[PDB]
């Protein structure tokens, strides 16, 4: 009830994806409900997702952390890049300020250049707006 | 009349998806990129490009899972651990993936392309390198994007 | 017991004893030099019916046609044979140079056998547990029965090939028109795509067609050659 | 008990007469192709203008009936080749329809190149990594 | 129940012809159900016909084996010849790999040049698509 | 246990139909082999990639119209001079490039291509000049 | 009305085909090439071009079997074992086959041609050469192709 | 470093292992090449391979 299966089961409940993948472990966090709108201000009402993701990554205290930000097709490519970079960068500062040592972390912004769905449809672009958190 | 379901139901999609994850074929579901990851122990013999006869049942709910989606290009790519050389290894994994895609378009996919390729442990998902096909690195992966 | 001369001895079925270090270069026509030790011969001869046998420390360099070859302990040959060869070895090493027609080769030991030109019609090579044969010019019907934990490497462009590997052998074949492969717990590497290929793999067996990707023009597997 | 060997499924007369039309159009097809290949010899293939590459020696199987842009873009995307076009596309689509199984990507692009005869051509530049598709001048 | 009359009775059941003819004995194997389509890949689901034909010709361990492949009227004459040659050649490798010594065997492809039925009718051309296995 | 294929020619007419499909489809392909005449890449007449670092910048253009003006502008976007040799005719040589991001050397390759033989482009990168030629 | 059966039934075809194989006249059935093989003991006297009187009953279900098919050319060819010479032998087998085809177009065939010929043991179906007409090589064979 | 034969245009080669075929009509008997084990006898005039 304080363990891995409990905290991944309620991150399913507050709708953040997790993937187990060999050594690579990746949280997919929707920016649409974990950020206030088109901003790098964190959605402060959704704190228990943020406490639960940092409670999850106390379990891996030696892995380097890749954090990356994603948008969809709207706006200029500069706006895509700087908005994704700003949101990934402030999630990186959230993990640093909730206590991960700063040379484990890596913030990087992609203006939907990985694009896990198509941007031509509404729900697919909603899935494209995200933060990936990878570690080893 | 136009059809409501396209020969598929979402209850059966998640029923096969739980059953494949219970038998250890791990289905990742990211956006519309779908990944099913198959250990090479669970299909072939070790360091061989040859199916076991019982593993076509594993390919049966792989192919009946691949019934359920509208898809454009499946790519199937295989890689295992090191056995002799990377050249022998890449020949093995190319034959490995082309054999499993030959069975998958013998079976039912509604894909328009299956791209199929093999690599020489060039992308390994763990650093722990126990052996041959019992390694969790030794795997085939079937990735596609579900169209609309 | 040396014998090093350039003459016409020409009639010698010489089954010599030990320490017969004969580096002869004589015109030995009706020759069969079954030396037992220490042969260090570098000749320029012509035999044409030689059923040669060689025991330990036999280094040779000859331009004579043979008919049969036997190896006993350890050797290093460099011979230029012409017509036919019945060859058998035992834990030795051997090399041959000119155009030969080896009909049968049975290697039941550790044999590092090499032939720089084999232009035969039906080469049956049976291998058992230790050898390493590397024979490559052009056959017309190769039958490689490796019943072996051993290796049979080839760049021999055979017109028809029938290679069966039985227990962790390793055979490298190259078939022009007909490829026939059966493997069992072993490896069969196809270095050229045949005009018609067929390969069957047993338990834990690998008939992987390991040609070099990015050739200049690698011919693809056509409708008559696309096997799984 | 007496039995002839092929006891297949029950076919119907639709595919009976479809098949025996299909063989007459097949033999009329090959007698035409025999005439064309004899009274102009084919000078040259397209292996010089699409040459193979390591990471083009992946394989694919494809049924496809759409325009050539989407297929060649998907081939180059899974070949890790940057795809581009030369020339603008005509208003009528140049439509290919590849129905093959287990062919290498290089020969798939050669079949695409042949099937779009005199309307487009595929070129592959393998010391770079580009697949280009160039349209015709008309 | 392990004998000749049993195995020929079930090769009648899995629809392969046999003829007794003096010394000449000939199996007629349909390529349409014992090969995957227009290919030299053996129809792997129909293995008990293949085990039963090789179980039949363990009984004649000194006869030379003629194997020959047949097509029908479709395709170029080169395609007829190479497809029949490829299917006869891979059935020859199947018998060699199931354990008949390679100088007993003879693979040869006829592009329907013997033609046991007419190719003008559907069921007759289905009978024309075959492998003959002769021995003495 | 495995299965037969689903749309397999499992049936004595449908095999004949599909063997005729393979026969027509490859007989189409060597029809395409005999009338598909090509260029050799050593004699292709088109412009190369001129591998200059100003010409590997990363550009974006949407246009249809007369050839000289895009080439004048990609000279001054490339910081290259622009020479014209020849006479432009009364009907102009008209192109269209609508690409939202690609590289501007490959502009000049598609420019030379869509000109064809009404015009031609060279470029000399040591002197940093694009020239447009007529005929 | 048009006729359904053409004076024949398939049950009677296989009934005569079992009965001829029970009396040892072996009916091979390959494609539409039909072969009935008759030992020369079962028709003639030894080394003679002369029928026995009881063997026309054997020719009766041979001819009533040949009622049942639509056929264009029956060829009947006879060959026996060696008796004096190949020239005497080929005269014997030519007279042998022409006598049995004279009786077969005395009886009912709907064939348009019967070709008829004899050979001098030039095609023998076994290497075992026991005697004269008791050899299984010593035989006549009636082969045709069933039209449509 | 090849070894030609006296027939119509066959030549073995001993760089590693080759038995390839020439044309013997343009007569590129340079006897100097870069022979490789990928079927390429790249001579001074042209290139030769195992012909088929």
């Amino acid at each position: 009830r304080d363990s891995k299966r409990k905290i991944i089961r309620d991150l399913q409940k507050q709708d953040i994806q997790y993937v187990e993948y060999g050594d690579t472990r990746t949280l997919i966090i929707p920016t649409d409900k974990y950020f206030m709108f088109s901003s790098p201000r964190l959605n402060e009402i959704c704190y228990p997702g943020l406490n639960n993701v940092i409670r999850l990554l106390n379990f891996y205290p030696q892995s380097t952390i890749y954090v990356a930000g994603f948008t969809d097709n709207v706006g200029s490519r500069s706006h895509k890049r700087k908005l994704s970079q700003a949101q990934a960068e402030t999630m990186m500062t959230f993990l640093w300020a909730n206590g991960i040592a700063a040379k484990r972390l890596k913030a990087e912004g992609y203006g939907d250049k990985n694009a896990i769905s198509d941007n031509a449809i509404i729900h697919g672009s909603a899935q494209n707006r995200r933060i990936e958190i990878q570690w080893f | 009349l136009p059809c409501r379901v396209d020969g598929a139901c979402d209850a059966t999609i998640i029923k096969m998806m739980t059953d494949l994850n219970k038998k250890g074929i791990k289905v990742a579901s990211v956006g519309q990129n779908y990944l099913i990851s198959i250990p090479a122990s669970a299909l072939f013999a070790d360091q061989s490009p040859r199916l076991n006869w019982a593993s076509y049942s594993l390919l049966n709910e792989i192919a009946a899972f691949l019934k359920q989606f509208r898809k454009i290009a499946i790519t199937v790519t295989s890689y295992s651990s090191k056995y002799v050389s990377v050249k022998r290894e890449r020949a093995l994994t190319l034959a490995r993936s082309r054999v499993v895609s030959e069975y998958l378009w013998s079976q039912g996919v509604d894909s328009r392309i299956i791209f199929t390729q093999g690599l020489g442990s060039d992308k390994p998902i763990t650093s722990y390198t126990l052996g041959g096909d019992r390694s969790p690195n030794a795997r085939v992966e079937i990735t596609f994007r579900r169209a609309v | 017991a040396a014998a090093a001369a350039a003459a016409a001895a020409a009639a010698a079925a010489a089954a010599a004893a030990a320490a017969a270090a004969a580096a002869a270069a004589a015109a030995a026509a009706a020759a069969a030099a079954a030396a037992a030790a220490a042969a260090a011969a570098a000749a320029a001869a012509a035999a044409a019916a030689a059923a040669a046998a060689a025991a330990a420390a036999a280094a040779a360099a000859a331009a004579a046609a043979a008919a049969a070859a036997a190896a006993a302990a350890a050797a290093a040959a460099a011979a230029a044979a012409a017509a036919a060869a019945a060859a058998a070895a035992a834990a030795a090493a051997a090399a041959a140079a000119a155009a030969a027609a080896a009909a049968a080769a049975a290697a039941a030991a550790a044999a590092a056998a090499a032939a720089a030109a084999a232009a035969a019609a039906a080469a049956a090579a049976a291998a058992a547990a230790a050898a390493a044969a590397a024979a490559a010019a052009a056959a017309a019907a190769a039958a490689a029965a490796a019943a072996a934990a051993a290796a049979a490497a080839a760049a021999a462009a055979a017109a028809a090939a029938a290679a069966a590997a039985a227990a962790a052998a390793a055979a490298a074949a190259a078939a022009a028109a007909a490829a026939a492969a059966a493997a069992a717990a072993a490896a069969a590497a196809a270095a050229a795509a045949a005009a018609a290929a067929a390969a069957a793999a047993a338990a834990a067996a690998a008939a992987a067609a390991a040609a070099a990707a990015a050739a200049a023009a690698a011919a693809a597997a056509a409708a008559a050659a696309a096997a799984a | 008990k007496f039995k002839k060997p092929p006891i297949n499924n029950p076919s119907d007369d639709a595919t009976i007469k479809l098949a025996e039309a299909a063989v007459s159009v097949s033999d009329s097809m090959l007698e035409m192709a025999k005439v064309e290949k004899v009274i102009t010899p084919p000078s040259k293939d397209n292996t010089l203008t699409i040459p193979n590459a390591y990471n083009l020696q992946a394989r694919a199987s494809v049924d496809w009936s759409g325009p050539i842009e989407e297929l060649t873009a998907r081939i180059a995307k899974a070949a890790h080749f940057r795809f581009r076009v030369l020339g603008k596309s005509p208003s009528v689509p140049v439509l290919i329809s590849i129905s093959t199984k287990d062919e290498s990507l290089a020969e798939i692009l050669r079949d695409i190149d042949y099937q779009a005869g005199k309307k487009a051509s595929i070129h592959v530049y393998p010391n770079s990594q580009v697949v280009e598709l160039r349209y015709a001048k008309i």
